[PDB]
């Protein structure tokens, strides 16, 4: 669940 | 009023407190005035967001704090309870509240909450009292705007921060609709750009933007972000944002290299094109940073043309770098002549590379150690890499003389880059 | 008595006195005794070895040779000269010895001089004086050795320091004669073994050496250095050295990874090796290991993770065998994607089952009370998790209906040479 | 040079  | 300067927003390890000041420093030498705390990666900031300051770490950030006002820089710390808060829950509200107190009495005026990268539905208990995810947190949002007494500078960052990240574009979201709607006047809209990492920021997505935001937005700013890949460094210049969106902005933030010595550039660059108006040339203000820069380092200012060029932008290599990769294909494409010209070029290839050597060696040789080692792996890798392609352009000039192949006999490790990593990568189209 | 430790010897950051200091708990917790001090890019170490320690510089090295003292590890000041050097004036060799006296002082009883990748040939004033390259390095060694009253331990390290690096062979070399006959019988050298990363130290090549030296050698040990690729970290276990070298040496010293909190595996199952089964070695570093992850405390990661993280970043010359797997699978998915008879669904399923678990492991080390150890491996299991997101969704484009820059310059350059991938 |  990160920057993309 | 207006916000300009650097938010600490990556992933990774975070800066210290004497780097933190260094910071402020810097940033009041070159007239900008805000901070915003972000890093990803300090744990109380986002991953465990409700627990308290212990006694020592509470030190630190008053200490911080202090010396942000000490500067005439403002603070504005983050929160990041995207994860896993419970909206509807007024325990959780009051932990949130509990922890921003806390932080209050460091100093610190000014705040902000982040909800970039997050799952987009809720829990069981939120589908009840929220008529949507983009409800649920302007609803806390506001809530704890009031709680703080309507602070000076207070910051709130999207879900869907970015063009990309619009569902199912940008002017049409609901989302993006009731965020517009409903989110207090005096609360700002952190945007990215069109893209989390923009190239560029036209001003008709701005405008576009604004429109449905119902305000003008402060832009967080990744493009000297390196915390995405391991291998990249941004030393170019700010660039691909026109002068002509200040008017159109309420603040850019830079989020920046991991290591700190390397957002050298990258502050000063935003420094003079805020500055300019309060057009501007990218070539010129790099020009500006790199001869003021060279005073902090023997190491010439060619040499961080070089380097700069080598790590410049996230779409983009430097003059001397694109150079260097043109040149290189050519000679590849036409060493089957292996033819007046193939080898002359050849020479004057291998001499580029002797200044990357050269660069090198100096650069190692410098007085800065801070320097020096923030940036010690990414030159060594360029450095190996450029002397193995001046020794795979000289192994290409040899063919006429020598049947014997590039490599010879066996290989220390260096000669086969990555690990693992690298061999997954290596089997994607 | 036999020298077992940790050599400081990698280009880059070093480590600082803090780290330092928890080295020397560790090692004696494990029961090792050594520390050799040589870090290329510590300043006063190499490039500007000439300049002597401030005030504040001062108070910190004795401050670390006392916590040395106080942990029953021998520490060892290294120093290295070759680079622009002059042998021949006194000049020079008073500021050797005047550097060396400062660190005595500090507390420091034995001490090394290295000579490792340095240039072949001297300067016309050396080129007289003595007759040879290696005359004129042990020349200058001899004489410090004696200068400080021959102390009990006292390195030097040959420029042919490896197999590879000795010309034309070991077994005959010029330079190497001359080390072993002209330096003085009761100093150590230093050998990395065939190569400079040594897959193996076989035992006939330290007798092939032992033999053209003199002497038995200390062993400069690679296997765990990381300092020469961005992308690359070794947790694997101590691999390729027989424990019949032990007879056959004065010591081992290991060059571990750059980053700190990596190298518990790499220190730990030296000395599992110096008390041998490379897996059971891991099995016990891993257990002792996962004790150091916490959860933090709150008032409002599992050993699978660990053999996981170290099967992926494992040993120069060799993956671990769960990183190898995924890599077979993946190459077996790839190759017989055309079918998209029944197996290969099958088989995708319990692959983005393989990725889930690289993404749970980073998850869960990113929740880690021990945040140290999450900093010095971030970018390392960042990437990794990057590519196998990536790698896990571009395996599911083949069962569904439906970065350029990636690496920079760098990457685009390595791309364009044929030997990138000619190891997989 | 360098371990090289
Ligand atoms: C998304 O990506 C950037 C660059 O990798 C990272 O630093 C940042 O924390 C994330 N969030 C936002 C709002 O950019
Ligand atoms: C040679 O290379 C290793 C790994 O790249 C480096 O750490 C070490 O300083 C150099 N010298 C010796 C004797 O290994």
């Amino acid at each position: 669940p990160y920057s993309s | 009023h207006f916000l300009c300067g650097v938010v600490e927003g990556f992933y990774g390890r975070p800066w210290v407190m004497e780097q933190r000041k260094e910071l402020f420093r810097r940033l009041q030498k070159w007239e900008l005035n805000t901070y915003l705390y972000a890093p990803k990666d300090d744990y109380k900031h986002r991953m465990f967001w409700r627990e308290m300051y212990s006694v020592e770490e509470a030190e630190q950030l008053m200490t911080l704090i202090s010396a942000a006002r000490e500067y005439e820089i403002e603070f504005i710390y983050a929160i990041s309870p995207g994860l896993d808060i419970t909206f509807s829950n007024p325990k959780e509200v009051s932990t949130l509240k509990r922890k921003l107190d806390q932080v209050s009495q460091f100093g610190c005026r000014s705040f902000a909450l982040l909800f970039d990268n997050i799952d987009h539905n809720m829990c069981a208990a939120d589908k009840e009292v929220f008529s949507s995810f983009a409800h649920a947190q302007v609803s806390i949002t506001n809530e704890i705007y009031q709680y703080l007494g309507e602070p000076e500078t207070f910051l709130f960052c999207p879900t869907e921060y970015c063009g990309t990240f619009c569902y199912p574009n940008v002017s049409q979201s609901p989302y993006l609709r009731t965020v517009g709607e409903k989110l207090l006047p005096g609360i700002e809209v952190l945007w990215t750009g069109p893209k989390v990492v923009s190239k560029e920021i036209p001003v008709e997505s701005i405008e576009e933007v604004s429109k449905i935001i119902k305000r003008a937005p402060v832009i967080w700013d990744n493009i000297h972000a390196n915390d995405y890949d391991q291998k990249r460094l941004f030393l170019g210049p700010y660039k691909g944002r026109s002068t002509e969106l200040i008017p159109r902005l309420k603040g850019v933030l830079t989020n920046p290299n991991c290591e700190f010595e390397a957002n050298y550039v990258a502050i000063h660059t935003l420094a003079t094109w805020y500055k300019s108006n309060m057009l501007y040339s990218p070539q010129m203000a790099l020009k500006l940073a790199l001869t003021e820069w060279l005073q902090e380092f023997s190491v010439t200012l060619e040499d961080l043309q070089l380097l700069a060029d080598l790590f410049y932008l996230p779409y983009e290599h430097g003059p001397k770098g694109a150079q260097m990769l043109r040149e290189f294909q050519w000679l590849r494409a036409n060493s089957s002549v292996v033819i007046e010209e193939w080898r002359s070029r050849a020479a004057k290839f291998e001499e580029m590379c002797g200044l990357v050597m050269g660069m090198f060696t100096r650069l190692s040789n410098c007085a800065n150690r801070t320097i020096l080692y923030d940036m010690y792996s990414y030159v060594w890798d360029i450095k190996s890499i450029m002397s193995m392609v001046k020794s795979f352009v000289q192994w290409l000039g040899c063919r006429s003389h020598s049947s014997a192949q590039f490599l010879i006999g066996d290989q220390e490790p260096w000669a086969f880059r990555g690990g693992l990593a690298g061999e997954f990568q290596r089997l994607l189209p």
